[PDB]
Formats: structure tokens, C-alpha cells, sequence
RNA sequence: AAACUCCAGUUGACACAAAAUAGACUACGAAAGUGGCUUUAACAUAUCUGAACACACAAUAGCUAAGACCCAAACUGGGAUUAGAUACCCCACUAUGCUUAGCCCUAAACCUCAACAGUUAAAUCAACAAAACUGCUCGCCAGAACACUACGAGCCACAGCUUAAAACUCAAA
């Protein structure tokens, strides 16, 4: 199972031939890691 | 040096009461851990005495909290005489 | 070393009283020692060692009124021993 | 609103305002209170010197310099050459646990400069450099 | 005889009590989260009996708030002021 | 340590007394009682529990024997010559309502 | 084993910030790695001010590129982020979803 | 006892009963105990799943009129 | 008082130094020790015991070569002080504390508890310390002082370390 995703995965990995459309496309994108807690343990996101 | 400035340590006056907001500040700075650091920083401190000093202050802490609980839970007899002459 | 038995169980003194009177003051400057006491703002007037060190007498200004005279005894009180473990604390 | 305890953000677009100007405007008065000395220095928000004055420079000497009474007057000569350049609202930045921390910030007050934030910037190492070895009196 | 009692571990016994983060991934990234256990006016990190956290967590957060502040991701001496309206999750009051 | 042979178990903690073993003993108790006051033998009861301390001494007025659910002062027993009299008769049966 | 790079860039243009981009996962790729994923988490102000290669920064880009890598490369690659212009703070870690969630039962 | 895991489930899923315990009562019945009954009646006049006994039980008492709040 | 005024305050740049808070945690390591961040290596043994000397380690201090030097600081100067001052306070500044390659091999190096395995029943048990014991092994001890000494021997140690006596003396220690 393990092999299986690892095989499914990397078609969607960086290679020098996509190197500047995934950039672009990185440079017009953003991610958010940021998240707080509440006193009774419920995540709550931006 | 690197941070910006009047963020850190910084408490705002209200209607003009200068005197609380220092007293508040003070607080803060003294529950914060901060004044005790200062004043402790002046002299150097071996590390022998440090954790000797310590290992007093916890053990301090953890005797006067168990103190108290038991205080605690011995108060709840304290009340008027329910047989009172037997 | 076994804490829970142990709980169970001239010219000099002149710098001295005078280290000791800022010392104090200091102290009293901040809630560093209970805020119960920073609130009262207790003032003090000098400070005096007895000839063999066996004791350090704090004079602390006296207010008018009474029940706020002993109420600030009471904290004073109970509020020594724990600024004689800051003193030494901090290598005053 | 309610008061906010916390400082003004400079990016954070804000309301409050002071004789028309914001929070990051206003001039500065920086006390150092030593153990036998307070200095205070009034800059401008630019970091422009207004107005000095420490408790040396208003003629007290020795231990007189570290006391309440002369902290008061160094503050108070300092309000008063501040605002003989236009100087009313001030940031209080006080650095050290002299015994003119207070007395200085009452003698701006005394002094006719209203204080409208107290910082505190006393140097605290993360322990870099080891302090000398205690008095042995 | 059929009414003598019989061995069994204790069917009343209440779960064992968990830390608000029990369950939950720290990351150094994740700022926001980090921030909800510093102090506002000096950024020092909290103890355990003002977060009420437990150890493992309490070392977790400890260890990501330094590497985020020495990465370039937190500030050292107070806590970023876009956090000062989050939830809080600590047991400490200035009176301010 | 003494009473878990007595012990039937424990139900959430709290021990719970095996009623059959405090039949037998109790049978045991007081057929010796009854057989001591047969005898004209003196019987005191004996407890400091000061909510029982009544309803003690009014039974041992009842049944014509003797309470001492008082303080008890050092020596009444092994110091009896000197604290009633040289010819005072001791209790011959004592039982401990609280021991 | 698997690594995050965070990437404090300098704050420039979009063409610079590209290239800047490119020329560092080519390097990761020429030291043997392979990359994951790239992630923008956006221009920001820094906690503080950081001064590299004699330039003050107070803004900057903030970059996560996951990759693949041999364990030898780590350290070839901490070199090269030294020495690039456009990069204010470059941090090599292990992956932190590599790292195991272990389960615990609660308070003792 | 075995009854006791009924017990503590019941206690864990309809909570206390708002009706008061009467100890001097040598007889009394409370609501768990009746659920505790109903719940060994089902087992032994039907199979052994520990879920499907507690909802049939649930269902039982709701029928015979006794109020369960979850 | 000396000292500095190439001083001081704000602002900016800026370590071969030390690592607030977390830590009210009690973890890692054979011990000594180890508490800023990242990464790479990495924490022996599926019977137990087994060495003053064999084989590898040992805080602080100290010594060879080179380097760094903020701060601290044995010594060395200076300021101030009774009536032979303050050794103690103030100022300045060394060796040293740091890095590299070698020595030296000592500690209240202590949990003042030798390593493994087992028991909680006995009268528990001189005392105190730290509840009382059992099996097995190694190490060590037989009055005090002479004596952490002398001599011999070994050691990169040269009035240094390890091992370690005898005579005279006493009725105690
Ligand atoms: S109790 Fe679950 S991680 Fe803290
Ligand atoms: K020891
Ligand atoms: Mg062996
Ligand atoms: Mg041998
Ligand atoms: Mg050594
Ligand atoms: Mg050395
Ligand atoms: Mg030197
Ligand atoms: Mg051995
Ligand atoms: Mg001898
Ligand atoms: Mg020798």
C-alpha cells in the first residue's frame, strides 16, 4: 500500500521539466499553517 | 535591538491615571518573572547555590501547598458543638 | 536531602544598616514580595542591626489612622521571612 | 470602545489621536534610572534630541543624585526645555530599577508633558555576559 | 452460589483526563497556535500550570516556539500583536 | 491489616464487613456476656463516641451495669487500689462499643 | 530522508523571486534531491530585522520546499543557501509529517 | 457484579437520573435498575450484542413510558 | 576619593563570549557530566559476578605549544578608611575561565547505600541515618597515634600522583 501511494504520488512531484509552471503557479498561490485552540481542545482555523 | 519597538513591555495610559498604568506594569513585569531576574542578574550566582536554591523553593512550595490542604480539609469540622455536656 | 523532615523537624554595621535600609526600600518598591503588601506602600525610616547580628529592626513610618496601622503590622509580619529570603537571594 | 491596554499597531490603520497626531508621532522621553543617577532625553519621533536633562547636570552631587527629590527635578527640567520646543503628549520608555524610575516621570508630569504610554526597556541577557562576583560586606 | 461477585476491571473507571493539544500535530509553522502560550507584554514562554498542558505537549510547544524563533518565524520579546485577539487558552490575569 | 479477614471485599472503595463471620462472633459475644451477668459478674461498657454517649449510659442504667463513656483518666484500671480504694472490686466483663 | 526547506527570500518582484525559485531547487535537484511540493506561505513582515550579505531586510518571502534528499546533500546544501544573495535565512529540517504522532492515553 | 457495565453505560449515556435515590427504602427501584432488568430479560430471551440489547432496552422503557433523556 | 571626559543619552552597524522564559519538568549518559537552533553519525552485551596495577575514561584547579578576548577574575598597582585602618568597599589590569593538539589524574568524584537475584514473613529494630532481611560474588577491614607519612616500586607526573610500613609511646581512641 505503501509502494502504491509513494507510485500515485510522484506523478504530481517537481521535475526540471515543470520547474517554471509549478513556480508560477506556487508564486500565485498561498498556504495558511496557522490555527488556535480553544479551552475545550476545538480547532479553529483562519 | 532587532524588534520593532513599543510592543514589548508596553501598557497605555487611560484617561490619564499614569499612576496605575506604571503599577500595572509593574505587575506585569514582576509576574512575568522579569524583576526577579533583574535583581538576581546584579551578582553572579555559582551554579551550586543556584540549584541549591531551587530545589529549596520547590520543595518550599510543594510542603506549603500540601500544608495547606490538609488545613483545608481539617476546617471542615470546625463548627459548633453538635453534643455539647456529652 | 530528605526536604520533608527538615520542615517537619562601628563602623561595619553602620554601611550595613545603610545597605540594608535600600535593600529594603527596593523591595517595598515592587510586588515582588506580595502585591497585598505593594498595595499598602509602606514607607520606612531607617533600619538598625543589634550589636551581634542577631537581629535586623525595620522602623516603618507609622499613618494616623489605626486600623490601617495594624492591618500593615500584620502584613509586615508575615510578609519577613519571606524578604529575608529575597535579601539573601540576591546576594545583598 | 473599550480601552486597549495594548499599544497601537503602526500598520494596523487606528483612531486614536493625540493633538491630531497618531501613536508612532509622538515624542519620546527616555529615563535611564542608574543606581546613583537618572538622565532623560526627549527625542522626536525621528530620533531628533529635544531636550536633556539628568540629575548631574540640575547640580546634585554624590549620593544626592540618587534620590527621588533630584529624578523629580531632572524630569521637571526636562518638561520644561521640551516644551520650549513644542512638546506636550510623550512616550515614556524607562530603562533600569533606579530609585528615580517614578519620581523622573513625575517630574515630567509636574512639568506640563501628559504621558500617554509607559514601556519598559530595562537591558535583560539571556544570559550573555557574567555579572561580578557580590560584595562580600 | 450466583450472587457472589466476580472479577472485571472497574466498568465506572472515567477516562483518563487529556490536555486541550492531546491528539493534535505542533508545528514550528504554525505561529498562531504557538503564540496562545507566550506572554503578550515580554513573549516568555509559559509553564505548564499556567497552559495546563502535559509534559509531552508542554516540551512540544517549548521546542517549537525556538526553532520558529530562530527560523524567522516568531518574535522573541513579544508575542505578535495580530494574535492579541485569539482565544485564551491560559490561566493568568494581569488586571490590565 | 488485622480486620481483612473480616473483610467480605470492597464496593468503590469502601470496605464492606462479611455479615455471616459477624454472626458467628457476635453469637460468640454474647452468649460470653450473658453468661458473665448470670455469674453476678460487673459489666462496663466502654465508648468515646460523645454521640452515643446518652444512649450508652442510659442502657447500662437499664440493664444494672456500668458506663464509662467519659474522658478516661490515666490508672483507673492498673492504679484502681489507689483511685477508688484499697478494697475496690474491678469490672469482671468490659465491652468497647468504640474501641 | 525527507526535508523541509523554509526559505526566507528577499522581498522582490515577481521575475526575481521566480528565478531566485528556480536556481535553488535546481541546486537541491544537482545535489541529488528530489522535490515534493513548493509552497508559498506569502510576503510578510519579519519578526525581525535580519541583516544578510550587507542588507537590512524587515520583509520578506516566505517559501517551503519538501523534497527528497541523501543525507550527504543536507549539509552541500546549507552552503549554497549561504552564499545566495537573494536569501535571507535558509532552514534545512526533517519533514515534520515524517516525525510519528504517537497516541497517548492522557493525563496520569 | 455484571450488571455493573449496564450500569456505568447507562450512566454514561442517559446521565443521572433526575429522579432522587430513597436508600432507607429496603425495595427501592430506580430508573438504571429498571434498565438493568429489561436489559438481562432481553438477553435472556434473545442474543448476545451488546449496542442492539442497550437500544431495544432504550426502546422498551420509552414504551412503557419512562422518560430517557441522552 | 580616585578614575573617565577619544565622556554620557537616543539611533544604526556589530563576537572564537555566555546560552532569559520553558524547567512548578526530573530526562539522557558508565561515571565525570549534560538544559540556544538545524543537520549527520550515535548511546556495547538474550545468564550474573569478575582488577589500585590490564584496557579505556574521569568536575574544578594546574602545565606545554599556538590562537580569541566582551565580561568575570587569583595576583599586581592606585582611591578611601582606625590609630598598627576594610583581607572585605571603589577603580584599573594579569594568569585563568574560551578554541585547537597534548599532559596532569585529584574532589563532601556522596544516595557518604559494592554488583546481581529474591522476600515482606518473622522478635521489625543497639542508636541515628535511609523500613528489615535472605542467597551469591568481588573488593576491603582487625585499638589510637606515628601516617592521605618514611623507604621500595611504578607513572609524559620532579618537594606531583598511586601502593604503603616499622621503631619509640598510650590505656585508651
Ligand atoms: S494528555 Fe494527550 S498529549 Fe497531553
Ligand atoms: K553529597
Ligand atoms: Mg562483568
Ligand atoms: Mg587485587
Ligand atoms: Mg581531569
Ligand atoms: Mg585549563
Ligand atoms: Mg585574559
Ligand atoms: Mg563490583
Ligand atoms: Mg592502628
Ligand atoms: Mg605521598
Amino acid at each position: 500500500r505503501e509502494v502504491l501511494q509513494l507510485q500515485e504520488e510522484v506523478k504530481n512531484f517537481i521535475t526540471r521539466e515543470n520547474l517554471e509552471a509549478r513556480v508560477e503557479a506556487a508564486l500565485d498561490s498561498r498556504k495558511n499553517y496557522n490555527w488556535a485552540i480553544t479551552r475545550e481542545g476545538l480547532v479553529v482555523r483562519p | 535591538a532587532k524588534h520593532l519597538k513599543f510592543i514589548a513591555r508596553t501598557v497605555m495610559v487611560q484617561e490619564g491615571n499614569v499612576e496605575s498604568a506604571y503599577r500595572t506594569l509593574n505587575r506585569i513585569l514582576t509576574m512575568d518573572g522579569l524583576i526577579e531576574d533583574i535583581k538576581h542578574r546584579r551578582y553572579y550566582e555559582k551554579p551550586c547555590r543556584r540549584r541549591q536554591r531551587e530545589s529549596y523553593e520547590r520543595c518550599r512550595r510543594i510542603y506549603n501547598m500540601e500544608m495547606a490542604r490538609k488545613i483545608n480539609f481539617l476546617m471542615r469540622k470546625n463548627r459548633a458543638d453538635p453534643w455539647q455536656g456529652c | 536531602k530528605n526536604w520533608l523532615k527538615k520542615f517537619a523537624s562601628h563602623a561595619r554595621l553602620r554601611a550595613l544598616n545603610g545597605l540594608l535600609y535600600k535593600a529594603l526600600t527596593d523591595l517595598l518598591c515592587t510586588p515582588e514580595v506580595s502585591q497585598e503588601l505593594y498595595d499598602l506602600n509602606v514607607e520606612l525610616s531607617k533600619v538598625s542591626l543589634t550589636p551581634d547580628f542577631s537581629a535586623c529592626r525595620a522602623y516603618w513610618k507609622t499613618t494616623l489612622s489605626a486600623e490601617q496601622n495594624a492591618h500593615m503590622e500584620a502584613v509586615l509580619q508575615r510578609s519577613a521571612a519571606h524578604m529575608r529570603h529575597l535579601l539573601m537571594s540576591q546576594q545583598t | 470602545t473599550k480601552f486597549s491596554i495594548y499599544p497601537p499597531i503602526p500598520g494596523e490603520e487606528s483612531s486614536l489621536r493625540w493633538a491630531g497626531k497618531k501613536f508612532e508621532e509622538i515624542p519620546i522621553a527616555h529615563i535611564k534610572a542608574s543606581h546613583n543617577n537618572t538622565q532623560i532625553q526627549v527625542v522626536s519621533a525621528s530620533n531628533e534630541p529635544l531636550a536633556f536633562a539628568s540629575c548631574g547636570t540640575e547640580g546634585f552631587r554624590n549620593a544626592k543624585k540618587g534620590t527621588g527629590i533630584a529624578a523629580q527635578t531632572a524630569g521637571i527640567a526636562a518638561a520644561a526645555r521640551a516644551k520650549q520646543k513644542g512638546v506636550i503628549h510623550i512616550r515614556v520608555v524607562v530603562k533600569g530599577l533606579g530609585p528615580g524610575r517614578l519620581s523622573a516621570m513625575h517630574g515630567l508630569i509636574m512639568g506640563g508633558l501628559e504621558v500617554i504610554s509607559i514601556t519598559d526597556n530595562t537591558p535583560i541577557p539571556h544570559n550573555g555576559c557574567r555579572p561580578r562576583k557580590a560584595r562580600k560586606l | 452460589n450466583e450472587d457472589l461477585p466476580i472479577s472485571m476491571e472497574n466498568p465506572y473507571k472515567e477516562p483518563l483526563k487529556k490536555c486541550i493539544l492531546c491528539g493534535k500535530h505542533v508545528d514550528y509553522k504554525n505561529v498562531q497556535l504557538l503564540s496562545q502560550f507566550v506572554s503578550p507584554f515580554t513573549g516568555c514562554i509559559y509553564g505548564r500550570h499556567i497552559t495546563g498542558l502535559c509534559g509531552k505537549k508542554q516540551k512540544e510547544i517549548t521546542k517549537a516556539i525556538k526553532r520558529a524563533q530562530i527560523m524567522g518565524f516568531m518574535p522573541v520579546t513579544y508575542k505578535d500583536p495580530a494574535y492579541l485577539k485569539d482565544p485564551k487558552v491560559c490561566n493568568i490575569r494581569y488586571r490590565e | 491489616r488485622f480486620m481483612e479477614p473480616y473483610i467480605f471485599g470492597s464496593r468503590l472503595d469502601h470496605d464492606i464487613i462479611d455479615l455471616e463471620q459477624t454472626a458467628t462472633h457476635l453469637q460468640l459475644a454474647l452468649n460470653f456476656t450473658a453468661h458473665m451477668a448470670y455469674r453476678k459478674g460487673i459489666i462496663l461498657f466502654i465508648s468515646r463516641n460523645r454521640q452515643f454517649s446518652y444512649l450508652i449510659e442510659n442502657m447500662a442504667r437499664d440493664c444494672g451495669e456500668y458506663a464509662h463513656t467519659r474522658y478516661f483518666r490515666g490508672g483507673m484500671l492498673t492504679n484502681a487500689r489507689l483511685l477508688f480504694g484499697p478494697t475496690v472490686r474491678l469490672p469482671d466483663l468490659i465491652i468497647f462499643l468504640h474501641t | 530522508p525527507r526535508y523541509e526547506l523554509a526559505l526566507i527570500l528577499k522581498a522582490m518582484q515577481r521575475p526575481e523571486t521566480a528565478a531566485t525559485l528556480k536556481r535553488t531547487i535546481e541546486a537541491l535537484m544537482d545535489r541529488g534531491a528530489i522535490v515534493r511540493d513548493l509552497e508559498n506561505l506569502g510576503e510578510r513582515a519579519l519578526p525581525y530585522r535580519i541583516s544578510a550579505h550587507s542588507q537590512q531586510h524587515n520583509r520578506g518571502g516566505y517559501f517551503l520546499v519538501d523534497f527528497y534528499a541523501p543525507t550527504a546533500a543536507v549539509e552541500s546544501m546549507v552552503e549554497h543557501l549561504s552564499r545566495d544573495i537573494d536569501v535571507i535565512r535558509g532552514n534545512i529540517v526533517k519533514h515534520p509529517l515524517t516525525q510519528e504522532l504517537k497516541e497517548c492515553e492522557g493525563i496520569v | 457484579y455484571h450488571e455493573d457495565r449496564i450500569r456505568a453505560k447507562f450512566y454514561s449515556v442517559y446521565g443521572s437520573g433526575q429522579r432522587a435515590f430513597d436508600l432507607f427504602n429496603p425495595n427501592f427501584k430506580s430508573t438504571c435498575q429498571r434498565f438493568v432488568e429489561k436489559y438481562t430479560e432481553l438477553q435472556k430471551l434473545g442474543e448476545t450484542d451488546e449496542e442492539k440489547l442497550f437500544v431495544e432496552t432504550g426502546k422498551a422503557l420509552l414504551a412503557e413510558g419512562v422518560i430517557l433523556r441522552r
